[PDB]
């Protein structure tokens, strides 16, 4: 079969980033051994390691949606994958509310229409609890 | 690829135009030619030239010796007893041939001078100057010099380039071919009140040393052909377009407010052709000259176009807006391809024509809606098609004879026939709709820029035509072009529709299977007729069931006949549910008519026209109701309106009434439904009930609720039920009473909306509007019934017909005092009259014709008294009146009026090869055969009505009534 | 003198995608998509790998990959250069779709949930659309991506400035004003699979402006939403009978169970009532084969059945389902098949749009809102006008605020509920457990099941 190739962004401290900028574009497989990436079971922590130094990351939600398109005439561009996460390197922490690109700054607060009326898995428990009692009382209650 | 016929190149050329004289109508001038020798030992060098005398030739001023013949001023020699057209025929295209600069000839041969032998063998360059003068032009320049006194500025005299296709070569010498193309410098020496508007851009305007005469220099940079040099010389009122600031319009005096009305769409033309192509216009001006007793009704030469001034209407003239607008767009459709592209060869001329009437197609389209494109598409194809199966077939780039089916060569331009020249244009740009079809528009649109940006690539360069050339297209270059943008060659297509000259002809007919469920087709050709050819690709086909509508794409091969195509469900007849249409709507149908078993309410072979087809489909007569109704074409629309006039059930009148009822349906299909409800009701008397057809509606739509009687005041603001207003009583009045006359009540209610109409309240004109009046009065006389040949006196006058000539008496005489727009109720009148006349009501007197067709009346009123004089010496087989026309096509100042009265005795001939009439003798055969050879030699258009005529009259053979 | 032609009542109004997108091939398409895959839609979350290189916890190192990039772009314009030179069709295989070669480039969008959105394996096109200045211009301003095409009708609502070249993607779902950026000089593209990490730099992001939709969504419960719905189904059915090895063509009913869950077996059995019969004994027992008069259809037919964009449709139908519906009516006019109705009803002139609204996806000025407003002292000149104008303007603004290169700083009852809980503990005991939410969201989610539950009965 085929998986959808899972596609992210690394973002850098800036002088780890020109180190592994100029490591990336020489192309040697040097930079295989000085770059490694090792991801914690929380599955929102990690350590991005540059020339052996460890450097603290965290994999954050981006809150727009980016897609890598590739082309072979820069005039027709097929859709490869969806980019939504940013494993940042130096939960509502691990969302993250500026866009990449500089207009897209504050973008959930500012640019994003926000409409409402966990919180279901809470209910869902709630029914549970409810399901495995005996007798349940019920009153919309006021200020106590 | 192109390689010159003719062994120079020509470089650049000067024209100076000295002396116009008005009153003697003569020119003097000179022309220097820069020509480069292609091969050595050049001797003899050709040009090309009609009617000037040349006085001398120097060339690189030195005195050099010509020789002149026109072997096209006599065809045949005037002491041959030969009187076939066949031989006269072969003989006009060997002339023309011999003086063509398509190949290396010409008419004038000059002689290099011995000395610059050695100058011409190392091929360097050689300066012609010929100085000429038109002693009192036949042909090319023609002087309008009107008869008031004042100077020729006050009296409004004027001079401009008339004739088609390679016609310079009247006025001044020069190679008179569209492939030789040169930078041009042209000299104009006018009177100080007069100006010379011409190709390319006014440099300067410099006076005469007495100030009385003033010069007019302008400069051609863009290398035109010398066929598309032209010139108007008079006392033009000058206007700059306020929007477009390089395009200045000319008109005759006191025509000021006309030419600012009517020229004033002209910058959306500009725009849509400059937006469609992405070439901006390629000449740094444009100038529309608006002339009188003008050639044609519209040429188009290099930077310049020259329009009649009877297409100058004001603000209140509807019925000549659309006219007036499409002439314009068509002048600048070929503005951009047929002037800046030109042609490589008489074959390909196709390829321009076609691209000319296909972008202004694409302009109709935008402008005028899609309806009114497919209704314009439909009428162009039945006028092929009528055409091609009535004589031959047109064929579109011949090889060099390829088409012997018809009597005169297309070899050349000037020895076709008009109508072929005609109906090769419209097959043209319908070819290229076709093209369009299988590769699609916007490839097309760009096939059309890569060839504009290849010419204007090359119209910048100086090199003498090392570049020159690619401003010339070409059948293999526009193919190539094609298979270059697209990847598709279209070789099957040109093979059929353009190499081979015929149109094809369907007769279907169904029948449903109700067991299988299928629709079978039964689809045949008639290729054994002698305009058509047989058909072997796909064919669309179009079927409205129940479920909606579904297209099918079926093959046609050689041995095919029964084509077994699927049918859907009859579901949305078990529950009422909409019915949906072509596009996405749906509509509630009442299915009362359907059959039972089939779920099809119509079917239609080749919807969208692409093949040149004349189908002739056996549907039901329910079905043409349905396709009627409820379709969303206009073509189809039509095609019921014309085959439901074979069904006259009182269904089908109440299709056409509920068509003629509805707004938002196009308009000229209830303008045809106004005439087949007619029809249907002349055939179904002794069955209808009520009052006659369409007055009631009459009364109903454009009548006051109150009066029934008395028609409202004439408020024409909608465009649409003014035209269908202006055509109801025109077809109103072919009804007929169980005695084959024409109802009391109809006629009776025709006067009394003559007698009741008022337009003092509308903004716009009422001459269309009573002009059809008196054609509805018109329609309704029948044949009156003399006894023992009584003559026709005052006394024993039909008492209906007196009322109707009263009427037209006075529409006459009011119009001799109050004239309409363009004498549209003289030529209504004068219909009328001929009208009466023909039946047995007015002695039958060409007097008043005769002194309307005189030459100080107006173009129209001319023509209509000539079409009228040629119908009465048709039924009177008049020989003085014969003897009449052919003087005026003799010496009529007007070339148009004489093109035309060739053109109405050749549709309307005084008798047929098969007649024996008084009117067959010697003498007659002798004047025929003296106008075709001598007397039309100046013309090009006359001498081929006058090979048309002898053809109508006498045929292929020897003139029959002859020793 | 005008035009007559009564169009609106007769007529009332190139992309080539991979051959693993026109054949719906299922990991790019899913058959089925649960509520958790709605939520997270086009938003995919970082998934943990059972087996594999990656799914042995450690340190794992990336992989450059430039010689992988410049050895198949060289491998192809071989490719290119042996069939004749022109352009070629490259996307044949899913391994084509890889991010691992080729130019790419990132598009980032404005709004937080379009209308329309591709999937992947599907083609766009950059059109630079350029209005020419008035009278002499020097030529449309050169850009490296896209190829430029003059407009003098402004495809989107406002219109161009003389002069002002505008890039878009263009394709039959949408089309919406794209900007070129620059990417952040720390930001890298990391391609992780099974095996590994691999490394990519970007030069290129787009921000993908307001979407104008091409394409109608459906709404829930339509007739051309059971319509794709049974159509997909079929179309996995006829792939399920070509994949099938057995000389007479057969598949398992569970197949099918596997992929559309959701469907009652009803609706299967109908799909294959005509075209296959179920084998209960003998030989192909328990399997439904194909009957021996039905011809399969071919790969065109099967791919003239169903199109990607009416698949794309519907999965932006059924989020929004999803979203609603999480969300306990301006909600509902901000749904993609009224804002896609509104829209193309509006370039077919049929309404107009009020441009400020609620279905505006900013929730500030910036943005249209698509919904529809009727077309009526003035009632024709003035409305049409006014909406135009605001048209104008709010493609001007959004034009300008996404372009901009500038850094920007970084910035009814009153009533809670309480729930009494009795249970037994080990041994022998009756605690009573007394529960207060005060969180509004968890009170209306709670209540809700209950006075279901409550009619339930």
């Amino acid at each position: 079969p085929h998986e959808l190739e899972s596609q992210f962004i690394l973002r850098l401290p800036p002088e780890y980033a020109s180190t592994v900028r100029r490591a990336v574009q020489s192309g040697h497989v040097n930079l295989k051994d000085r770059l490694t990436i090792e991801l914690h079971p929380d599955g929102r922590h990690g350590i991005v390691r540059v020339d052996r130094v460890p450097l603290a990351s965290k994999l954050v939600d981006l809150p727009c949606v980016m897609e890598s398109l590739k082309t072979i005439d820069k005039k027709t561009f097929y859709k490869t994958a969806d980019i939504c996460q940013m494993l940042v390197s130096t939960e509502k922490k691990f969302i993250w509310n500026h866009g990449i690109t500089l207009p897209l700054k504050n973008v959930r607060k500012r640019r994003f229409r926000k409409t409402a009326k966990d919180v279901e898995k809470e209910v869902k428990r709630l029914l549970s609890t409810d399901a495995e009692a005996v007798s349940t009382r019920w009153e919309i209650i006021a200020e106590d | 690829g192109f390689e010159s016929p003719r062994p120079y190149k020509l470089t650049h050329q000067v024209v100076c135009i000295n002396n116009i004289n008005f009153q003697r109508k003569s020119v003097v001038g000179f022309v220097e030619l820069t020509i480069f020798p292609t091969v050595a030992n050049l001797n003899r060098i050709k040009l090309n030239s009609k009617q000037c005398r040349i006085y001398r030739v120097r060339i690189n001023d030195l005195e050099a010796a010509f020789i002149y013949n026109d072997p096209t001023l006599e065809v045949c020699h005037s002491e041959s007893k030969q009187r076939n057209l066949n031989y006269f025929s072969n003989a006009y295209a060997a002339a023309v041939s011999a003086v063509d600069p398509d190949a290396g000839n010409g008419e004038l041969c000059i002689k290099v001078p011995s000395e610059l032998w050695k100058h011409v063998d190392e091929l360097k360059v050689l300066k012609i100057h010929i100085n000429f003068s038109l002693d009192q032009p036949k042909g090319g320049l023609h002087f309008v010099v009107p008869s008031v006194e004042g100077s020729m500025a006050e009296r409004g005299a004027h001079v401009f380039s008339c004739g088609y296709q390679n016609s310079t070569r009247f006025w001044f010498p020069c190679v008179d071919s569209y492939s030789e193309l040169c930078t041009w410098k042209l000299e104009f020496t006018v009177d100080a009140a007069m100006v010379a508007v011409s190709n390319g851009d006014l440099v300067e305007t410099v006076y005469t040393h007495d100030m009385r005469k003033k010069t007019f220099h302008y400069m051609l940079t863009i290398p035109t052909a010398a066929s598309n040099i032209s010139l108007a010389i008079g006392p033009f009122e000058i206007l700059v377009d306020p929007y477009m600031h390089e395009v200045t319009h000319f008109c005759l005096p006191q025509l000021l407010p006309l030419l600012k009305h009517t020229t004033s769409y002209l910058h959306e033309v500009f725009e849509f052709y400059e937006e469609i192509l992405t070439c901006r216009y390629p000449y740094s001006c444009f100038k529309t000259v608006f002339i009188d007793e003008a050639y044609v009704e519209v040429a188009a030469y290099a930077s310049m176009s020259i329009f009649s001034t009877n297409l100058l209407h004001s603000a209140m003239i509807i019925d000549e807006t659309p006219l007036t607008r499409r002439c314009l767009a068509q002048s600048l459709a070929q503005q951009f391809f047929g002037c800046f592209i030109s042609r490589m060869s008489w074959s390909d001329e196709w390829v321009l024509k076609g691209i000319s009437g296909y972008i202004y197609g694409l302009w109709m389209k935008k402008t005028f809606g899609v309806n009114e494109y497919r209704h314009w598409i439909k009428e162009e194809l039945d006028k092929i098609v009528a055409y091609e199966l009535k004589t031959g077939g047109v064929l579109l780039h011949p090889i060099f004879n390829p088409a012997s089916h018809l009597h005169f060569s297309i070899k050349h331009p000037h020895t076709l026939s008009w109508e072929y020249y005609s109906m090769f244009q419209c097959k043209a740009h319908l070819v290229m709709r076709l093209i369009e079809n299988r590769i699609s528009m916007e490839f097309m649109l760009q096939v059309f820029n890569k060839l504009l940006s290849l010419a204007s690539t090359a119209s910048s360069q100086k090199f003498q035509s090392h570049m020159w050339s690619q401003m010339l297209v070409s059948t293999s270059g526009f193919l190539k072009s094609i298979s270059n943008v697209s990847g598709k060659d279209i070789q099957p297509l040109i093979k059929q529709w353009v190499d081979q000259s015929g149109v094809v002809k369907f007769y279907g007919s169904f029948a449903f299977n109700r067991k299988r469920n299928v629709l079978e087709l039964e689809i045949k050709q008639d290729y054994t007729s002698p305009g058509t050819q047989k058909y072997v690709g796909p064919l669309k086909v179009t079927v409205q069931e129940l479920d909606g509508s579904f297209n099918h794409t079926l093959q046609i091969e050689e041995n095919s006949l029964k084509h077994d195509i699927p049918c859907h469900s009859k579901s949305r007849r078990n529950k009422k549910k909409k019915i949906p249409l072509m596009n996405g709507e749906e509509v509630d149908m009442d299915l009362s008519a359907m059959d039972a078993d089939s779920p099809l309410l119509w079917i239609r072979i080749d919807p969208d026209m692409s093949v040149l087809r004349k189908v002739e489909f056996e549907q039901a007569d329910f079905m043409w109701q349905y396709q009627l109704r409820y379709e969303r074409d206009v073509v189809a629309q039509q095609e019921s309106i014309l085959a439901l006039e074979k069904f006259p059930t009182p269904a089908s009148r109440l299709a056409l009434t509920d068509i003629l009822e509805q707004e938002q349906c196009f308009y000229r299909v209830r303008m045809s439904a106004c005439f087949c409800l007619a029809k249907i009701a002349n055939s179904m008397v002794s069955t209808w009930t009520g009052p006659p057809a369409m007055k009631s509606l009459f009364t109903r739509m454009f009548c006051c609720k109150s009066c029934p009687n008395i028609v409202k005041t004439n408020n024409f603001m909608s465009f649409q039920s003014y035209f269908l207003q202006k055509t109801m009583p025109v077809a109103m009045a072919l009804l007929r009473d169980v005695h084959n006359l024409c109802p009391k009540e109809v006629l009776t209610f025709i006067l009394d909306l003559i007698k009741y109409n008022d337009n003092r309240k509308n903004k716009f004109s009422d001459n269309y509007y009573r002009a059809e009046m008196i054609d509805a009065l018109a329609n309704s006389v029948t044949p009156a019934v003399s006894v023992n040949n009584e003559v026709r006196t005052l006394d024993n006058l039909n008492p209906d017909v007196r009322l109707i000539l009263e009427e037209i008496t006075r529409f006459l005489n009011m119009e001799k005092l109050l004239p309409s727009y363009r004498h549209t109720i003289t030529v209504s009148c004068l219909r009328a009259i001929r009208v009466l006349q023909k039946n047995g009501h007015v002695p039958s007197d060409p007097a008043l014709f005769k002194s309307y067709a005189e030459y100080g009346h107006f173009v129209d009123i001319r023509i209509a008294a000539l079409e009228a004089v040629v119908d009465y010496t048709k039924v009177d087989r008049s020989y003085e009146e014969l003897q009449w026309l052919l003087n005026m096509i003799q010496n009529d100042p007007v070339p148009y009026v004489r093109h035309k009265i060739l053109n109405m005795l050749t549709k309307n001939p005084p008798f047929t090869k098969n007649m024996e009439s008084p009117l067959c003798n010697e003498a007659l055969v002798d004047q025929l055969w003296k106008l075709m050879n001598s007397g039309t030699s100046h013309d090009w258009r006359l001498r081929c009505g006058a090979v048309d005529l002898y053809f109508t009259l006498f045929g292929l053979s020897r003139p029959s009534c002859l020793p | 003198p005008w035009n007559l032609s009564n169009d609106e009542y007769y007529y009332p109004k190139i992309i080539q995608h991979s051959i693993p997108a026109v054949e719906l091939r299922q990991p790019f398409f899913p058959t089925h998509m649960g509520p958790i895959k709605l939520r997270q839609f086009h938003r995919p979350p970082l998934k943990k790998y059972s087996f594999g290189a990656l799914s042995q916890p450690g340190p794992h190192s990336v992989q450059p990959l430039l010689k992988h990039i410049k050895k198949k772009a060289k491998m192809r314009e071989q490719e290119r250069q042996a069939s004749g030179g022109g352009e070629m069709f490259f996307m044949r295989t899913p391994q084509d779709l890889t991010g691992k070669d080729g130019d790419l480039i990132l598009a980032e969008y404005s709004e937080e949930n379009g209308p329309l959105m591709m999937q992947v394996g599907m083609a766009t096109k950059i059109k630079n659309y350029y209005k020419r200045k008035p009278g002499k211009d020097p030529g449309a301003p050169d850009c490296k991506y896209g190829e430029t095409v003059y407009c003098h009708t402004s495809p989107f609502l406002g219109s161009l400035h003389p002069g002002q070249l505008l890039q878009a993607f263009e394709n039959n779902l949408f089309r919406a004003p794209i900007y070129l950026h620059k990417m952040p000089e720390t930001d890298f593209l990391i391609i992780r699979t099974r095996q590994g990490y691999y490394i990519r730099e970007l030069v290129d992001i787009f921000v993908v402006g307001q979407q104008c939709p091409l394409f109608e969504v459906p709404g829930p419960n339509s007739k051309r939403a059971n319509t794709h719905i049974r159509d997909f189904l079929q179309v996995f059915i006829y792939r399920l009978f070509w994949k099938s090895k057995d000389r007479p063509r057969r598949i398992r009913m569970e197949d099918i169970k596997k992929a559309f869950p959701s469907h009652s077996e009803s609706s299967i059995r109908k799909r294959l009532k005509l075209c296959a019969d179920f084998k209960r004994t003998g030989m192909d027992s328990n399997w439904w084969v194909l009957k021996s008069d039905f011809r399969l259809p071919t790969e065109e037919e099967i791919r003239a059945m169903v199109s990607p964009e009416q698949c794309c449709a519907y999965y932006s139908m059924i989020a929004a389902e999803q979203r609603l519906k999480d969300a306990g009516d301006d909600e509902v006019r901000t749904a993609p098949w009224n804002t896609t109705r509104a829209f193309i009803a509006a370039m077919k002139g049929k309404c107009l749009l009020e441009v400020t609204g609620v279905a505006d996806p900013t929730g500030c000025g910036e943005g249209f809102s698509y919904v529809k407003i009727p077309n009526k002292r003035f009632s024709v000149a003035e409305h049409q006008e006014r909406y135009k104008e605001e048209c104008q303007r709010i493609f001007d603004l959004q034009n300008k605020v996404l372009s901009s290169t500038e850094v920007l700083s970084t910035d009814a009852t009153g009533r809670c509920l309480k729930i009494y809980r009795t249970f037994r503990d080990e041994e022998g005991k009756e605690y009573v457990r007394c529960e207060t939410v005060r969180k509004p969201a968890v009170i209306d989610a709670y209540v809700r099941i209950r006075t279901t539950k409550d009619e339930e009965f």
